[PDB]
């Protein structure tokens, strides 16, 4: 015979905060399944989507659930996954309508595949630094190209950064693949004689004055 | 070197053109023109800002996109020639209309200014020309790659304002405005300098009372309270208009981040508190700072005296001018070149990142101590997280900026020595820091950026030997008053350790030229052995054809007669209302019987007075004559300024 | 291929699919008690058991927690520890953190008996301001004896303010037990005579 | 009241014992004297925060458990009476020790000092007594509960301190201390006091710069760079021993905290912010506060006037004092039986919350005005979020404690109204920002903590009638530079209109007493401001007719037609009848024979001659701390004398 909500919930708004325990229980699951591989923006876009589909099912028993005491838990978790899909960035992929990956970053995804797949055939590591180059020229032009693209509408989607930052981590160190750059001697030859000029004007003036 | 009077007459004309005024708006006038003088100085400092900071962004993406097409290629040596051939494209114009056309612009104007209110008029000091020379010799000997700074020449520039709507006409261009007449009295026209020159310092580094307190002790006068509160009001609004127009540039306009040219950032990070135990470490940075300051001003005074003889055609000027602005490219590129480590590219701390050598994600960094605006290198070796700096790196920056620095001070460019100064200081500072947070094991009050704070300090105060102007801005700038004992003891220490082995730089260049420039500060020598005993006398009712005899001796120049009539001193007339005479507002269109005209009330002192008690009377009213009396109103000897400076 | 540069070696990627189900299930049993908040004495042990997993890898601890910019598994402990420190679940525990601690199952207790009073002593409310009110001040004075001993080591444990919070809202809204305080008659009559001691000192002084 | 000659003798006795000495430990015994003068203001602020603290807490402490004791049994009429007679009886042993033994020592000390460093003396003035008298007074004061601050009485304290230390001798203990027996000059003495009010100044608010150009605006004079630099250096010291010993007792010792004793925490959290648009509002606000300023001063004016009329007997005026101690107890607690609005926790923002009437996890909110220190309410006045105050609460209380601290100030206390002008502010400027708030909407621009400290400095500005220094205070005390655009706007207006009704707080209680006190300029010439009966003296005096002449013209022109030769004063005269001089320096006490005082007078005093301006004359004696000033003719005859007493009258 209690009033509603002071001891205890509603009968119906109870659906809804089980039903959102339901989803955001998946999302912790999906975000640290996704996590060390990172697949992160590409895996849990459709269930990032109906958190935030629920969490604004329960704007429209608000005081019942999201202003009741000190410590908001729905309100809170709602900001986690805010601010870690904030941070990962995933709206630079998932295009404009989240609705499905970006017809930018499958393309980098797809190349991303070819020049590994480029590395593990071609398999000291003397023949994948030859044979092999033209593959990572191209998936880093496509990287700066959107990176630059980017700016103007400060990082791309967690995907792509670590799957670029994956190949420059394989081909710079663990395969050693450098340019030889023989150029010290005419750098040399510049230097030198620029720092001889003040050498020249100093005496010059000082002995014929 | 002509002297400035800067006590009135107060003879009868001038009675009588106060009593028709006060029979207000005399005063609201002076209140006007400050607000004035604020702004314009304000404005200057945006206009270099902004021109400075699109000119040199245009610069380094010249030589970035020319440098990362031929790193893969092949022939680096190329754009070693584009990049000195830049600077010294840029430092030829910017130098060939300092050396020419007015070789006053040079340097920063700080001794020109504090000639200017210790009351000697260096003849081109406060003109239009000399104006737009200096601000634009500036941007482009920033943007030329010089090792200077930008903020000493606002106070200079902002002072040739001050003296240039007060007295409100144009003697370049020869036209005239009646709206100001009554502030050409060259009373006024000092109190307007020391009004434009807090300005300058507080658009500079956003202090404003570091510029009232810039004024008050240069210019070392009796206390005026007005003086202070209108020259108060000049430098907040030249730091708000500054911030103001610097934040609407920027984008969101309310966010109004940016009071001064440099913004050191706040230091409440709450890792950045000192504490008891670490201050007599501070004791040690003020001593090195001190020795490091002697060594700068010691080779820079050989320099300069390597150059006052043997490079003084403007020509060999120009020539010089441009073979330093080659040289710091060649050595910015055989530093770049040389460097091993590089760093990933963390935000926004690179602003033009050079994958030289390195790989595809890492950046050079010894790159971004050079093509990186000095502002931002101090601004980024203050509040850091520590492990951000490799200490060859530092240590190299460290050790060729000081010799680069100090190579470019004497040179015939407009260019300051304040940033390369807290450059040099935030630079070894830094590194002090860091080889404490590796004995103590990386401690909490062993942090990197705090030392970089008092090292910068420590070098400003050892090669530019000023205080309690100097603390009070480094408070406002640093915003924490709690610093302010730190920054203090540091550079107290870095004064006195600094005086025992040669002079600051301004006063050093100061004394190269032959003024006569007076101090703050002998009882034994008493007024009688400092007077100068030939006195031509005037009398009241002289007859003409001998004041133009007096005037027409062209073996003494002498600006001030006293008149007399036993001869009883009556008063005192000076050269340019005889002048006047011979040919009171017939006397201030001039300005760039004789009982009525003269001073009737002089300051004399007898002759037994002592030495403090007469340069105690001189300096602090501003006087340029002083007449000697005997026992009786007897004239015998007087006192003309140069007699004070050569004691 | 090497390792750690395109997968993970699979014995510290089982370290990254069992981590994965005790952070899923911590969520789900935070938000199944998050409004009637019996949160920090129903998922202590979940909480323990992913503060014991997140241990066991950091002591591959470079293969999977400094590995990228973003530190999903990183990141995701420090809200379960500012959470359940935001919360002080260590008020609802033991030193051992095994159990409930003996202040709070008395505290736990002592509620519901207050919650079967007002209940049951219902047929207005004004009967139950009678015959209720003792079980409301014992438990008052009980949390103002709990609230100064947490002060007495330095809010408390969000388990016991929550029910405390319950139990005040219903008793002085909804309910609207008041006392009467007839004491408005003696304070004006003080009051009206410390402030008429001024006006007798000022003319007292002004006319002798 | 007398004069100090800061205008050192230089006689003959000057000049050989300057030899000697630079035949140089005078300059760092300076530089000692003023670190000692910051330490120990910094420990005298320590001690005053400390025990006000401790006793203000047990107050509270014992008050509060009465009132929670009889609510529900229902004898709050007796707890009225426990706190109208605790505040009575901390009151009534604070002043009987200002109205009985030292009435110097009454309210805020800047006046007297404010006439010290123009050179008039109060007799009184710096004696160790009245520091004791004054420290113990403003504690009784301020745990007494009056509407008053303990700010004020900082720069008395801190300027009696470096008069004390200064001489090296007590004249108290009867002792000696044969230490420094150099700076025993009025020339050394009046620039100690001048460190000692700056250091004091500086730990009053935590703004050392503020705290010199204090120290600057008085004592008008010639530029000093070596007294400037070491008056900066006291204040810098004083402000880091109060923020060091307010660590250590606070047990951190690494925050550093509290600067001064009052902290207005940091305004830069990006609702701070203010813009160009509304720079008219604050000048708008700048005359509302120059209004109320004047009527504050108005209404202390025809008060001040009464009670020296009717109210100055010592026992008549310890009674006011207790009586005013009962009423702002039985305001207080009125208005806090009478009203509504409770409020729960906000993490210390009581710090003893009443729950009186409220519903048992709320609190009572005016209660909150009340039973905190006036600081603790300024600075939640500022920073705090919108939403947190009733503008009914909150302009009661302002209307009430405007009359409580207007009817406080001129009593028989040592006491200070900084705090009171900054809780008055504060409070109307915080009421303003909930109208804009309100008009606007929910706006961004209309943050009341921003208005609140506009508010706070128009009422200090408009009572306090102060613009350079106090600019500076509040820009440093901020420790925001863009902030001093706005408020020195505000301080500008907050003078101008106030100055058109009425004089200034300090100014007209200087008025108020007989006092010369030489302002910054002139409102003639040198022959209309003179005083010709003269009386000057011979160098080769017979004797006797000096008894005669000094038996009112404490200084005598040296002639002799009868031609200028110096100066001598009454007190050389008396020692004659240069270490004797300074010896006798504290406290100066047939007949034929001849008096040679050709080695003792002032051989070069400075002259105006007789057709000078009065902006010269004037000019001079201002800056140069004369006392005497000689009008000479065209012959150097000495016709008429310019004292203070002949330029404080127009
Ligand atoms: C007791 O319950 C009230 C509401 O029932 C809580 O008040 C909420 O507090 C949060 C933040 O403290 C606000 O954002 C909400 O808007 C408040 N709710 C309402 C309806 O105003 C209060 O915090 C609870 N107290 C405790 C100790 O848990
Ligand atoms: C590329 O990978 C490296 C690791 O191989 C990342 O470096 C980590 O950066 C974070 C924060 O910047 C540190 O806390 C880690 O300790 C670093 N890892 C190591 C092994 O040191 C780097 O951030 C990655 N970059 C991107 C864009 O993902
Ligand atoms: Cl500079
Ligand atoms: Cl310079
Ligand atoms: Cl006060
Ligand atoms: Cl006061």
């Amino acid at each position: 015979s209690l009033p509603p909500d002071l001891p205890d919930l509603d009968p119906e708004c109870r659906e809804l905060l089980l039903d959102f325990a339901n989803s955001s229980a998946e999302l912790t699951g999906c975000l640290v399944r996704s996590a060390r591989p990172v697949r992160l923006c590409q895996t849990c876009y459709p269930l990032f989507q109906q958190v935030v589909s629920k969490m604004d099912n329960i704007s429209r028993c608000a005081r019942s659930l999201l202003m009741a005491d000190r410590m908001q838990i729905v309100v809170i978790l709602s900001e986690f996954f805010n601010t870690t899909w904030q941070e990962a960035n995933c709206a630079n992929c998932l295009t404009n309508n989240s609705e499905e990956l970006s017809n930018s970053t499958v393309y980098f995804l797809n190349l991303f595949n070819h020049t590994l797949t480029c590395f593990e055939h071609n398999l000291n590591y003397s023949e994948v630094c030859k044979n092999c180059r033209e593959a990572y020229k191209t998936l880093s032009s496509l990287y700066s190209e959107m990176q630059k693209m980017n700016e103007l509408e400060t990082h791309l989607c967690i995907d792509v950064e670590d799957a670029m930052n994956i190949t420059r981590k394989l081909w710079s160190r663990t395969f050693n693949c450098s340019v030889p750059c023989s150029d010290t001697v005419p750098v040399i030859a510049v230097s030198v004689f620029i720092l001889f000029l003040p050498v020249v004007f100093y005496l010059s003036s000082f002995l014929h004055s | 070197y002509e002297s400035l009077d800067y006590d009135n007459s107060e003879n009868q004309l001038f009675l009588e053109e106060e009593r028709r005024i006060n029979h207000r708006t005399v005063e609201i006038k002076r209140w006007v023109i400050c607000a004035l003088i604020g702004i314009l100085t304000g404005l200057v400092a945006c206009f270099i800002d902004i021109v400075v900071e699109n000119l040199a962004g245009l610069k380094y993406r010249v030589i970035k996109g020319n440098i990362d097409k031929f790193t893969e290629k092949g022939g680096l040596s190329f754009s070693l020639l584009l990049w000195a051939t830049l600077n010294a494209a840029f430092v030829l114009v910017g130098s060939v209309i300092v050396a020419f056309i007015e070789p006053v612009a040079a340097g920063s104007g700080i001794p020109q200014i504090k000639c200017f209110l210790n009351g000697v008029k260096i003849p081109h000091v406060v003109r239009l020309k000399t104006l737009v020379i200096k601000v634009s010799g500036v941007i482009l000997s920033v943007v030329g790659g010089l090792a200077v700074g930008k903020e000493g020449p606002m106070i200079h520039s902002g002072s040739v304002i001050a003296a240039g709507i007060s007295q409100g006409r144009s003697t370049s261009l020869k036209r005239d405005f009646k709206i100001f007449e009554y502030f050409r009295r060259d009373t006024e026209k000092r109190d307007f300098v020391s009004a434009g020159a807090a300005a300058g310092v507080s658009a500079a580094f956003g202090a404003p009372v570091g510029g009232v307190l810039f004024s008050l002790e240069e210019g070392a006068s009796f206390w005026n309270q007005f003086l202070t509160w209108r020259i108060f009001f000049a430098s907040m609004i030249s730091t708000f208009t500054l911030n103001f127009v610097l934040s609407i540039y920027h984008g969101n306009m309310w966010d109004l981040s940016s009071p001064g040219l440099i913004n050191f950032g706040r230091f409440d990070s709450e890792k950045m508190a000192y504490t008891i135990h670490e201050i007599p470490v501070f004791i040690a940075m003020g001593v090195v700072g001190g020795v490091l300051g002697a060594v700068f001003n010691a080779l820079n005074y050989w320099l300069t005296m390597f150059r006052i003889r043997y490079i003084h055609r403007p020509c060999l000027q120009v020539i010089e001018a441009v073979l330093v602005a080659a040289v710091t490219a060649t050595v910015a590129f055989v530093l770049i070149y040389s460097s091993r480590d590089c760093q990933p590219l963390q935000g926004g701390s690179m602003s033009y990142p050079l994958q030289l050598f390195c790989a595809d994600g890492e950046y050079n960094s010894m790159a971004a101590a050079f093509f990186n605006t000095p502002e931002k290198s101090v601004v980024s070796l203050f509040h850091d997280p520590p492990g951000s700096y490799n200490p060859l790196t530092l240590g190299l920056f460290t050790l060729v900026y000081f010799f680069l620095a100090c190579w470019t001070y004497g040179l015939t460019v407009s260019a300051g020595v304040f940033i390369p100064s807290l450059l040099i200081g935030a630079a070894w500072g830094r590194l002090f820091g860091i080889s404490l947070s590796y004995l103590t094991g990386a401690a909490i009050w062993a942090d990197p950026g705090k030392y970089a704070l008092m090292g910068a300090a420590a070098q400003l105060g050892g090669i530019v030997r000023m205080t309690l102007s100097l603390t009070v801005i480094m408070m406002e700038a640093t915003s924490n008053v709690t610093y302010g004992f730190p920054i203090m003891l540091v550079l107290m220490t870095a004064k006195i350790v600094g005086d025992v082995f040669i002079e600051g730089l301004y006063d050093m260049h100061i004394q190269l030229q032959s003024v006569p420039f007076l101090h703050w500060e002998s009882h034994s020598l008493t007024a009688r052995e400092v007077m100068s005993t030939p006195v031509t006398c005037l009398r009241r009712r002289e007859k003409v054809g001998v004041i133009v005899d007096v005037l027409s001796d062209t073996a003494s120049n002498h600006n001030g007669f006293p008149v007399v009539e036993p001869a009883r001193l009556q008063g005192l007339i000076l050269r340019s209302q005889l002048i006047v005479l011979l040919k009171l507002k017939d006397f201030r269109d001039a300005y760039p019987d004789l009982s009525e005209f003269m001073n009737p009330s002089p300051y004399t002192v007898p002759q037994e007075a002592s030495l403090p008690r007469v340069f105690k009377l001189f300096r602090a009213l501003g006087l340029r004559h002083l007449v000697v009396v005997d026992n009786r109103n007897q004239v015998v000897g007087l006192v003309t300024r140069k007699d004070l400076a050569r004691y």
